[PDB]
């Protein structure tokens, strides 16, 4: 960090709630949803702390709908999916515990 | 010379795993005693996505069952 | 040393199938507990075997290999 | 590998490992290449001890002069079911 | 959307004379209510032509048989006056909006949405030809893939309205091209049924 060696430094924040909806929207193009589901509603159910959270929420809803055995993804799967990631996020910081044994 | 033999086998695994994808097979099951033998690329998704932990801690209802099956 | 004939890929295996000429020696009657992993392994292994197309129609792309770690 | 095979045609076999501390070593391999040589040979044992290969009339007697040298996967019961100390 | 096939279901039942006496009189009730409320006026004139030799006819401007087995059939002159008025009104209103969407650039999404409402009104009064024309202008403005599939299937439904199977069959070729462009599983179920 000495003079003239580093000249641009880019800080990255955690995501906004508008930015967190924008990542969710990319993921929905892979999936087949039902009409009438707002992803600005989902981004407000979330609060995240990284761009990492939003990718496991989209996967979980589709594993929930995989269990369902219906093609569509419904708006209730997102009640549960938001709950699973946010729960997984607290279970590695109460004793700080790793993602491994 | 001996280590370059180990590695040349592992490369083929990674490469055959890439070819293996988008197939109706289940991509490889593997286990490891510890989590400090992995390489950064082996653990990376697209080769290994899922990380199924096994805890020793388990809860009161599960020690019961496991005593119960062996009985 | 010329290519004069070809072999089918079935034969010239490293080791033959060990699931039709052998049969697992443990069933889920040893399994009581270890249910936490049971919800994750029935997703990972069994669902692409019974039908791979379940994933594809929903629009979820399938998970890859499984790593089991722990003592 | 081929010694266990011998053990399945020969009746009730008894495998005495004498004074094992050689491959008793832990994961190390931040040292020399010898520590991965240990590793290769160690993995070989586990697959034999428990798997689709299961024993019953092949027994392991393991003799060591200190047991806290070993890797804990060689302290694993049901491969080592009884731990007899002679004081 | 809703009266377009339900009136036609009851109207087919009413046409027959090879149905039960009671079933015909029950269906006649549904049809007649929906002509006056929904302004099906032109299709109703068309319907007097679909009996002829079958019975029930009791119209005031269109033919009758000597046997009327139905009396939930009636032509009134109010229907015809209403037609003239309502027609002008609906066309006038959205016309202006389309011009407003020209003046300030909003016309990609909105003008197509205006023209969809036009084909639905033209579909409501029983015109396949002119409902299709307005749903054709919806395509030209560049819109989502999903919207384009939706519109073709509406045009194909206007084929069931007159019970012309060729008219259905022809439109449903085009949707087979679009269905994988949009790629939906949602509008593919619709397609499965439409083709069913």
């Amino acid at each position: 960090l000495r003079p003239g060696r580093i000249d641009r430094k880019i800080e990255f924040p955690p995501p906004s709630v508008a930015a967190r909806a924008e990542i969710l929207r990319i993921h929905s193009r892979k999936m087949n949803l039902t009409r009438g589901i707002n992803l600005r509603k989902v981004a407000e159910k979330m609060n995240g702390c990284s761009g990492a959270d939003v990718k496991g929420v989209c996967t979980e809803a589709g594993m929930y709908a995989l269990r369902e055995r219906r093609i569509h993804v419904t708006q209730e799967d997102f009640e549960l999916a938001v709950g699973k990631v946010m729960n997984k996020n607290q279970e590695t910081a109460i004793s700080v515990a790793k993602l491994f044994k | 010379g001996s280590d370059r033999e180990v590695q040349r086998i592992l490369i083929e695994l990674l490469t055959q795993m890439d070819g293996f994808d988008q197939s109706t097979n289940v991509k490889v099951i593997m286990a490891t005693n510890r989590a400090d033998t992995l390489d950064p690329a082996l653990l990376r998704p697209g080769r290994l996505d899922r990380k199924i932990e096994f805890p020793s801690l388990r809860d009161r209802r599960e020690r019961r069952l496991i005593f119960g099956t062996i009985a | 040393n010329a290519l004069v004939d070809i072999l089918p890929p079935d034969s010239d295996s490293s080791i033959s199938v060990m699931g039709e000429n052998e049969k697992p020696d443990v069933t889920y009657a040893d399994v009581g507990g270890l249910d936490m992993q049971k919800q994750e392994i029935r997703e990972a292994v069994e669902l692409p075997l019974v039908q791979a197309d379940l994933y594809e129609q929903i629009g979820i792309d399938p998970p890859r290999g499984v790593l089991l770690y722990g003592p | 590998r081929e010694m266990f095979a011998y053990a399945k045609e020969h009746e009730p076999c008894i495998i005495f490992m004498d004074e094992v501390d050689a491959i008793g070593g832990r994961r190390f391999s931040e040292g020399t290449s010898a520590d991965r040589e240990i590793q290769r040979t160690l993995m070989e044992l586990l697959t034999q001890m428990d798997g689709f290969d299961n024993l019953g009339q092949t027994k392991i007697i393991m003799a060591t002069n200190r047991p806290d040298t070993l890797d804990p996967a060689l302290l694993r019961p049901g491969r080592l079911d009884r731990k007899v100390e002679i004081p | 959307r809703v009266p377009n096939y339900e009136v036609s279901e009851k109207a087919f039942l009413l046409t027959q004379s090879k149905v039960s006496i009671e079933q015909r009189k029950e269906a006649a009730e549904f049809v007649l209510a929906k002509i006056k409320e929904e302004e099906m006026a032109p299709y109703y004139k068309y319907l007097c032509e679909e009996y002829l030799v079958n019975n029930g006819q009791s119209d005031l401007e269109h033919d009758e048989k000597s046997d009327s087995l139905n009396e939930w059939i009636k032509f009134d002159q109010e229907l015809y006056n209403e037609l003239c008025k309502k027609n002008e009104s609906k066309i006038k209103e959205l016309n202006e909006k389309i011009q407003k969407l020209e003046e300030d650039d909003e016309g990609e999404l909105e003008q197509a949405q205006a023209w969809i409402n036009l084909g639905e009104y033209y579909a409501q009064i029983g015109d396949k030809d002119n409902a299709e024309k307005t749903l054709g202008k919806s395509l030209s403005k560049a819109i989502s893939t999903g919207a384009k599939i939706d519109v073709m299937l509406t045009i194909a439904r206007l084929g069931f309205f007159y019970n012309d199977q060729l008219y259905v069959k022809e439109k449903l070729e085009a949707v087979n091209s679009m269905i994988e462009k949009g790629g939906d599983w949602e509008r593919r179920n619709r397609y499965k049924t439409y083709y069913g």
